[PDB]
């Protein structure tokens, strides 16, 4: 469960930070 | 004659774009500055930790 | 269920790795 989680964890941060560069660009 | 003349439109062009070659070095750095310190500010992903060592 | 755990190991391990890459090159 520690391994779901984690892959998780890396797919919201892949997200996070391309929102942030989306926003900071505008 | 001709190469009198083709010597001077070569100094007077290099006299040029080495002033514009100047400005955009500092055009350009300010440009590594924003994309580095705008990067680093994305370390709030952990904590204070994650920001200092960003 | 070893196999399981070791292959969702290895796909988490390869979006990390694409995760940091990503962040270290901004």
């Amino acid at each position: 469960k520690t391994v779901e989680v984690v892959k998780n964890a890396i797919e919201t941060a892949d997200g996070a930070l391309d929102l942030y560069n989306k926003y900071l660009d505008q | 004659n001709n190469a009198s003349g083709k010597l001077l439109a070569l100094d007077s062009q290099l006299t040029n774009d080495f002033s514009e070659k100047s400005s955009y070095f500092q055009s350009q750095v300010d440009k590594i500055r924003k994309e580095a310190y705008a990067g680093a500010a994305a370390g709030v992903v952990a904590g204070p930790f994650g920001l200092i060592i960003s």
